[PDB]
């Protein structure tokens, strides 16, 4: 059975960074592309980007330049999304989710990152 | 850039009632375009890909139809499971978008 957990629930600061990570089994991540998908409170899914943790390959959406760092640690099936700058913008589930062009069939069930008032 | 205009953001709807996505590419995407649903408090899951695939278990009455930048998801007759969030993705060059959804509500 292919698996993706994810982190725990992220209460944070403005201006802050935080390190979202998630742990795949059931198949080895080296054989697909790994992806990050935002959903703000009551809103619709972003695709922040994704990475290809058999060469280290990164893309992202240009509005997530800079906001987002997607790694992967092949050692223990994990990848994670590095957070910068904290704002209200960024309280969201952040989705880790398996796939490629024939869709994604396989998702975490999401870390909520809740940032706190003032950015 | 490619992205997806997804109509309408909101659908209101009876058991029983057809009703009928769409979502418009601002580029052609050579019908790699998939639809996903998502129940209220869960993950998203893949219910249709390659425009009009089927995936695991999804039953006859959704059909995805369209081509280079035009597509379309009916549900024909909808249940009681079906009610939920819809989102379609495109998947030709990356960034790899997500339409703004379409959330389909029972009328109370």
């Amino acid at each position: 059975e292919v698996q993706l957990q994810q982190s725990g629930p992220e209460l944070v600061k403005p201006g802050a960074s935080v390190k979202l990570s998630c742990t795949a089994s059931g198949f080895n991540i080296k054989d697909t592309f790994m992806h990050w998908v935002k959903q703000r409170p009551e809103q619709g899914l972003e695709w922040i980007g994704r990475i290809d943790p058999a060469n280290g390959n990164t893309e992202y959406d240009p509005k997530f330049q800079g906001k987002a760092t997607i790694t992967a640690d092949t050692s223990s099936n994990t990848v994670n999304l590095q957070l910068s700058s904290l704002t209200s913008e960024d309280t969201a589930v952040y989705y880790c989710a398996s796939g490629g062009e024939l869709g994604f069939p396989y998702w975490g069930q999401g870390t909520l990152v809740t940032v706190s008032a003032g950015g | 850039d490619i992205q997806m205009t997804q109509s309408p953001a909101k659908l209101w709807a009876s058991v029983g009632e057809t009703v009928t996505i769409t979502c418009r590419a601002s580029g052609n995407i050579h019908n790699y375009l998939a639809w996903y649903q998502q129940k209220q408090g869960k993950s998203p899951q893949l219910l249709v890909y390659n425009a009009k695939t089927l995936a695991d278990g999804v039953p006859s009455r959704f059909s995805g139809s369209g081509s280079g930048t035009q597509y379309s998801l009916k549900i024909n007759s909808l249940q009681p499971e079906d009610f939920g969030s819809y989102y379609c993705q495109h998947f030709w060059s990356t960034p790899w978008t997500f339409g703004g959804g379409t959330k389909l509500m029972i009328k109370r």
